[PDB]
């Protein structure tokens, strides 16, 4: 793979898990509980840069998805199971614009992305046309 | 068509028959002998999706 | 591009949220009626690597069992239950279902 | 020989004329009692490929010389007059155009296919 | 015409004629008599799946469009004609409420049905760049 | 596109019963005036199918 | 002219007057008096297909613009000259509904033709490329 | 760019169209009470397989067997319409409805992806043909 694809396709798989993230954000906000029964915590990405030994840049790798610890925000039914005493719902902490905007930018940057790779395979496909 | 729109349609239906009765109920005040009508609604058969 | 179906997936649950809240609200003045409260579950993907989605699927914990409020009828045989109370029906198959 | 290209050829042509019949028929969409009009492909292109005389040729300064609408059956009385459903003349456009322009990109590649065999 | 063409035009058609029966019925709730002489009987159209030789499914024909056997609601007027012996106009039989339900989840399957056909036509024009 | 039309029909109708009963009305107090009641006639559009 | 952009521009100049004719009948509704002094006659157009000699179809032609012969209703300004004995103006009647759904009409008849054009154009476009 | 890539990408355009027809069956079906015998319309799904099964190694798509989704069929109540049986329930096909807009809506973008690749397959081979000269 030659290094240019490889630097832009590690950033179209990392808008990709980055908008995937934002996704299901924005789809499980208002959900009251997980699987075991436990608040969705809300889920971010971590963007690094790539190929660590060597010229220290090149490519975006996206390793270690984390959770944003914020303190989760709480509603009151206290009839309701999940409610601790002080009968307190968990309530994901999810903020609706901010994932909004990331989908947006994710998008954008996607884009920005597809399109170097298109710039770039017609300028290597080109180099191969030198003299003949 | 989804059952959401079904579902507030009978809805509308069951509040326009509730007001029929009222109605019919109010005209006949000075109607001598007559018996008030009470209308006695009942929910569907619940479609179930997903067994606990 | 697999992120459309979790997006989906919540928009098409959250039509039967829509479903649940419109049987649940056309059944007012339905006598002894219990509302029946709907709650979204979030369902992890647990996969080989990055687990990033969730979907969304929509759920009914159960009924709300807070009474309703009274109308008096003066009707002799017209009863009310005091709370956490159910008269006992032999249903249609046959078994003790219970009412307000 | 080089009639080979003749069924497309034909095939395109009628596309056209279904064309025009078409935009008449939207264009007309609204005039009273016009009663829409159309054409069935299959038989016409059969007519046109299962079938022209030249005339006397003597001395020169002799002028050599020389030159079915269906009924669509309607839905929805109108008693407004017309009978032009637009659902309908929409959906028949839409594919009409679609394979119109097949026919185009067919017969082009039959003639990119006899011009790269001479070259 | 090519399949899905036919299959949503068809969708098209059934929902064009459905919003006709919807909108004749809402004009006339509330109409005392007909040509004739006769209460005007509200109408219904049934939804057949087309295709019925070959795959069975596909398409949606709505022929012979026929008569609600609702009542036929009365209204006491015996100083009117048209009211038999206990004097009762026939009045039509039409659910305004149903009616304008209708009329909305006709709309709103015509505009799905124009939205499919949407994205397949942009598919078909990139099917026929197929090499050339 | 020819549902309007019938829509269009309706409501025009339905104005014309307006003009009646305000003929029909503003004739209070009119003496011996025979107030002039208002129907609407369903006109089928028979024609070739559906 | 080429043969469809006949067609459908005709159907375009007949759209066209037919809402100027909408227009002029809908802010002349309510116009006591005309220039020389009678009542405004509600005006509409008159629909034809074109090209009679040859293929019997064609486009639509908007020949003759008449005078409609609705009953001229009248009403009651014995003060106001232009009223006759039994004094009683001309008053135009313009049915303002009717001339409403004439406008939306006309608007949607004319989008459909313009749209009609734009595909044909498309198409013509690609014949050129015919081979080459 | 061998040949046995053409019936890959080919099988996959077959396969997707398939796919999209019905869809676009179950979308336009949606609240057709009766079927021609009459019957409720049961929304229809298509079953993708590889190809070509035993041996092989990888390689295209098959949409085999068009089976009948089992969503629970849901009911409207409306006891003046025939069709409706005893306790009158209209039995109403069971259309998911976004669902099958986000099908077509994936199944178009696949489609496009598949027509792309035997373009460039095709590319690839006639460069292939200019060889030496």
């Amino acid at each position: 793979l030659l290094n240019i694809f490889d630097i832009a396709g590690s950033a179209l798989a990392a808008q990709s898990k980055r908008l995937n993230v934002a996704a299901s954000n924005l789809a499980n906000a208002d959900s009251v509980t997980g699987p075991d029964g436990q608040p969705y915590r809300a889920k971010q990405v971590v963007f690094q840069v790539d190929a660590a030994p060597g010229q220290a840049t090149g490519g975006v790798k996206v390793a270690s998805v984390i959770e944003s610890q914020a303190p989760e925000k709480l509603v009151y039914e206290p009839g309701n199971p999940l409610a601790d005493a002080n009968g307190y719902v968990k309530m994901p902490n999810v903020d609706v614009v901010g994932e909004m905007v990331n989908t947006m930018s994710a998008s954008r940057s996607y884009q920005a992305n597809i399109e170097v790779l298109n710039t770039v395979k017609s300028m290597m496909l080109k180099t191969l046309t030198l003299g003949q | 068509m989804i059952s959401s729109l079904w579902i507030a349609k009978t809805g509308l239906d069951a509040q326009q028959t509730n007001m029929d009765v009222i109605a019919n109920n109010l005209a006949n005040v000075s109607t001598n002998g007559f018996k008030r009508q009470r209308a006695v609604f009942e929910d569907l058969l619940y479609q179930t999706i997903r067994q606990p | 591009d697999h992120a459309i179906y979790t997006a989906m997936g919540a928009a098409s649950q959250t039509l039967n949220q829509q479903a649940v809240t419109a049987s649940n609200l056309a059944n007012a003045s339905t006598p002894g009626f219990r509302a029946q409260l709907n709650a979204l579950r979030a369902v992890p993907v647990d996969g080989l690597s990055l687990a990033t989605r969730t979907l969304v699927t929509a759920s009914t914990p159960g009924a709300d069992m807070t009474p309703g409020q009274l109308d008096y009828t003066s009707r002799p045989l017209d009863v009310a239950l005091q709370q956490d109370g159910w008269l006992v029906v032999q249903a249609a198959d046959g078994a003790e279902g219970y009412t307000r | 020989l080089d009639a080979a290209l003749r069924f497309q050829q034909e095939a395109l042509n009628l596309r056209a004329q279904r064309q025009e019949i078409l935009a008449a028929n939207i264009a007309n969409a609204d005039t009273p009692g016009y009663q829409a009009r159309d054409i069935d492909f299959a038989s016409e292109l059969k007519k046109v490929m299962v079938r022209g005389v030249a005339l006397t040729l003597t001395s020169s300064h002799h002028i050599p010389a020389q030159a079915d609408l269906l009924y669509r059956v309607p839905d929805q009385p109108s008693l407004d007059g017309n009978t032009v459903d637009m659902d309908r003349e929409r959906t028949q456009f839409a594919d009409n155009s679609l394979k119109y322009q097949m026919g185009l990109t067919v017969l082009g590649s039959q003639l990119k296919g006899m011009m790269n065999v001479l070259q």
